[PDB]
RNA sequence: UAUCGAGAGGU
């Protein structure tokens, strides 16, 4: 199990620690029910992918 | 830097219309016209002023 | 965000009415009828009440930050 | 010369006709009651805590639109003109709110009515929150969750609403007159036919319609002004009427004497 | 000066009841940067109340 | 977001030709189109050295130079402002300072709000980045 | 700055030379610089959001040109098309007929 | 039976936002590439 | 010195500049500044 | 507007855009002007 | 009270 590097996670994507969670967690987590994700956190800046 | 250049004593902002002014006024806002200045020399008549 | 206290077209108060304007559409009633109901005649007003969005009961269930 | 003629009646709403008076007479008094006659209204808010979702001046701006009893406002003096430093009890009335929520669960609803007042010029009565019943809680002004706390600490001042809308009696005054159009101060938009595509006044049966024959008075003006004026609570209907007559009057006044002063 | 950046209580004129900061104290007009509107307005030192041990105090502090 | 405004099309006073627009200002005094605005402040301890750290603290004037000009009587000794204090454009609201390499020992690296600006300060966080050096946020809000 | 200092006005882009015309100044609040409507044309100005740009003269010297060669009535007419750029135009127009 | 109205046509259409929201085409094609590119990548 | 608060479990504490910054409470390393000593006036327009 | 440049000079000719507009947009804050939707609506006879 | 870039915007 060589490390090999860290990989930015989309939010709520599968990989993401909110896809379960649901609700009532989400707002314990200060996350908003209307952020639907798809985008990335890097040095706390939100990066969105351009197709 | 020569044939064009930014330049001191200017001014820039939103413009709106007015039917009371006069056409060739340009009203402009009181905090601009304290930022902005004239030298004017000193004379006997304007020395009071 | 919270009922605006008055019509911003005319002035008159609207923000006693929310929750009996809520009550009214518990017992089934239709939402201009309730209106009418409320004495919300002029449609400055009704739009003051019928366009109004809550959020400040989604602002609460952000748990206290003190 | 002047009449009136009382239609309707109610504490906050009175409809009535007046007539034999100038146009421009039923407009000032319209205008008057709306911005120049005097109420009473929180203008400064002491926040001592506030651990709501909503931001103090939020929370200010709802304060100040709150209708409070002004009915003897005209006793009561404006703050500029007191000789006290800061506000006092001549000239400010004030109120206290202190709201919390204890319990884990549910939401405590804040209203106008625990709104408390605490000083004022007495005995007059000036400053208590208006309510509709006796079991009227009021006015929505915040919400409150588990541990949320909201204390805060009003001064209510006299004035008008030329300075802040929140300071008028009224709101909407509806005003008309010549429902028929007689006038012809107005010139009206049709496809086809303007009478039928047109709505009646809700005084049309106050007047009688125009005759098939009858030629154009161009002599007739504007006498008969059908008007109701509708008011927040902080005064009466026939309060604000009144005080409109009056207050245009010391502005009349004002001026007479100024130019039996320039003499 | 010694009124400088320390709070104020205005007693006299449109602002009376209003808290500030002396922004800038040169002489007689001082500038006082009001807390409530996002303003600093020009009014005579003679207006103001200073706060100190005891209560709002004049320009005796 | 948006309002249902109450709008008439007419030619009245002339202040709304050549797409200009007239609003009811009882309306604004009622709160019509009234908004909030937050703008947030970041900064943090960068190190220089073995022991060379930036500090946040409100810097005595005997023995740091390059004071900025606004003023720093609204720092607590944390070199952080307080919610509830009022601010003005060139007020210092975050407080830091800088060694210099070999009395008077520091350089200032204080942060004014912006000259253009004015509120009043919201919210301030104070924690420590990757490195394990202070870093702080300092929301203003104002209405507009 | 005070009431009738000459300025120099201007909005881009700067097509012509009216596009630079002297003006003189009314000290207003608030904090919108203000155009009589029929110099809109000649600035092809409007009022969604169009900024426009005011420098000062600095001496006798430079007021003069100002106020005696780009003043607004020395430039109703253009030599582009021996013609007028102002004119009656918006609610004025619209309401003389 | 009968006609498929607007209104079942705006139910279907509920239906495909129910199942996949507005942030699919962004949310399945990252999953894709942790679940399987990265490996495929690595034994490239 | 200076009061804080923890931004996960709310505790209310001080700091003397040199301490750490964390929660005596949670350990939790996000901390929020408490309200200004000073009054707040709004003028309710 | 081209005749009075040239018959009365350019200081004339500016304030005449002034006294125009200073009556015209009185009169018409008087007299009113709109524009709806019925505006663009053309008779049934027409649209056949 | 930095420099070099990039991106998104205003008329
Ligand atoms: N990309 C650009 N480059 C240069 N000038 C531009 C520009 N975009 C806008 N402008 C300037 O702004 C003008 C555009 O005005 P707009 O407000 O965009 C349209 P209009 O033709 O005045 O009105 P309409 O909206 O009634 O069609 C141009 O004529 C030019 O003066
Ligand atoms: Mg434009
Ligand atoms: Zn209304
Ligand atoms: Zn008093
Ligand atoms: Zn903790």
């Amino acid at each position: 199990k060589v490390h090999i590097g860290k990989v930015p996670i989309m939010l709520r994507s599968k990989f993401c620690s909110l896809r379960t969670l649901d609700e009532v967690d989400l707002y314990k987590m200060k996350e908003c029910p209307y952020d639907m994700g798809g985008y990335f956190v890097i040095n706390g800046s939100e990066k969105v992918l351009i197709a | 830097n020569l044939m064009g250049k930014r330049v001191d004593f200017s001014a820039r902002t939103v413009i709106s219309g007015d039917p009371n002014l006069e056409l060739d006024q340009v009203g402009v806002p009181i905090s601009i016209a304290k930022t902005l200045s004239y030298p004017e020399t000193v004379t006997q008549y304007n020395i009071h002023r | 965000m919270i009922i605006p206290v008055r019509c911003f077209s005319c002035g008159k108060v609207v923000g006693d009415k929310w929750d009996a304007y809520l009550r009214l559409l518990e017992e089934g009633k239709q939402e201009g009828d309730a209106l009418d109901e409320l004495k919300l005649k002029r449609y400055c007003c009704r739009r003051m009440v019928l366009t109004h969005v809550d959020l400040i009961e989604k602002f609460l269930r952000y748990n206290p930050l003190e | 010369e002047p009449k009136v003629n009382i239609i309707n009646a109610q504490d906050d709403e009175v409809e009535l006709m007046l007539s034999d008076v100038n146009l421009s007479l039923a407009n000032s008094l319209r205008r008057t009651m709306l911005a120049e006659v005097p109420t009473l209204a929180i203008d400064l808010v002491e926040i001592k805590m506030n651990t709501s979702v909503l931001a103090d001046e939020f929370i200010s701006h709802r304060l100040g639109l709150i209708p409070l009893v002004s009915e003897d406002v005209e006793e009561m003096k404006y703050s500029r003109d007191c000789t006290c430093e800061d506000y006092c009890d001549e000239c400010s009335v004030v109120l206290e709110l202190s709201a919390r929520h204890e319990g884990e669960e549910g939401t405590t609803d804040v209203y106008s009515s625990s709104l408390i007042k605490v000083s004022g010029p007495g005995n007059l009565n000036v400053g208590e929150p208006v309510r509709r019943d006796d079991y009227d809680q009021g006015i929505l002004l915040c919400k409150l969750r588990n541990h949320q706390e909201l204390n805060i600490r009003c001064i209510a001042k006299k004035g008008i609403a030329k300075e802040h809308a929140k300071w008028s009696p009224c709101s909407a005054i509806a005003f008309e007159y010549d429902p028929h159009n007689k006038l012809k101060h107005t010139d009206f938009w049709f496809e086809v036919d303007a009478k039928k595509e047109w709505p009646d006044s809700k005084y049309a049966t106050w007047e009688e319609p125009p005759k098939p024959g009858e030629v154009f008075d161009y002599k007739a003006k504007p006498n008969r002004f059908y008007m109701t004026v509708e008011t927040t609570g902080s005064l009466k209907a026939n309060q604000v009427f009144s005080r409109g007559i009056k207050t245009l009057q010391e502005k009349l006044a004002n001026v007479l004497f100024e130019l039996e002063n320039s003499r | 000066d010694p009124t400088l950046n320390k709070t104020v209580k205005i007693r006299q004129g449109g602002y009376k009841g209003k808290i500030g900061i002396v922004k800038e104290a040169n002489g007689d007009r001082f500038r006082v940067e009001l807390h409530n509107p996002n303003k600093t307005i020009p009014i005579p030192c003679s207006f103001l109340l200073i706060e100190s041990t005891h209560g709002w105090v004049p320009y005796e502090d | 977001a948006g309002q249902n405004a109450i709008v008439a099309i007419a030619c009245y006073s002339g202040y709304n030709q050549e797409d200009s627009m007239i609003m009811n200002q009882s309306s604004i005094d009622r709160g019509l189109f009234r908004s909030l605005f937050f703008r947030s402040y970041m900064d943090q301890e960068k190190r220089f050295g073995i022991s060379i750290v930036e500090e946040f603290e409100k810097p005595t004037r005997a023995t740091t130079l390059r004071l900025k000009h606004g003023t720093y009587e609204k720092l607590d000794e944390d070199g952080l402002i307080a919610p509830g204090v009022r601010v003005s454009g060139d007020d210092i609201i975050i407080g830091k300072t800088t060694p210099i390499p070999p009395y008077h020992t520091k350089r200032d690296a204080s942060t004014p709000l912006r000259s253009t600006e004015n509120g009043i300060v919201d919210q301030v966080l104070l924690t420590t980045n990757q490195e394990g050096l202070k870093f702080v946020k300092v929301r203003m809000r104002t209405t507009k | 700055l005070m009431d009738d200092d000459p300025v120099l006005f201007n909005r881009q882009p700067s097509l012509h030379k009216m596009s630079m015309m002297a003006h003189r100044v009314k000290v207003m609040p608030y904090s919108t610089f203000r155009l009589n409507l029929s110099v809109t044309s000649p600035y092809n100005a409007d009022f969604d959001g169009d900024e426009m740009n005011l420098h000062v003269p600095q001496s006798e010297e430079t007021r003069a040109e100002l106020s005696q060669l780009c003043a607004v009535p020395l430039q109703i007419v253009s030599p582009q098309s021996n013609k007028p750029v102002m004119g009656i135009v918006q609610d004025t127009l619209c309401g003389v007929r | 039976d009968d006609t498929i109205t607007t209104e079942d046509c705006w139910t279907v259409i509920s239906a495909f936002f129910e199942e996949k929201g507005l942030v699919s085409q962004q949310l399945d094609s990252f999953d894709e590439f942790m679940e399987t590119s990265i490996q495929d990548l690595v034994w490239e | 010195g200076v009061k804080y608060t923890c931004g996960a479990c709310a505790h209310n504490f001080s700091l003397n500049k040199s301490d750490p910054v964390r929660c005596k409470e949670c350990g939790h390393r996000v901390i929020y500044k408490a309200r200004t000593k000073r009054m707040i006036q709004f003028d309710a327009r | 507007i081209h005749t009075v440049m040239r018959e009365k000079g350019p200081k004339i000719c500016a304030e005449l855009f002034g006294n125009i507009q200073k009556v015209v947009n009185y009169w018409l804050l008087h007299n009113g002007f709109s524009i709806g939707i019925g505006d663009a609506i053309a008779d049934a006879s027409t649209m056949k």
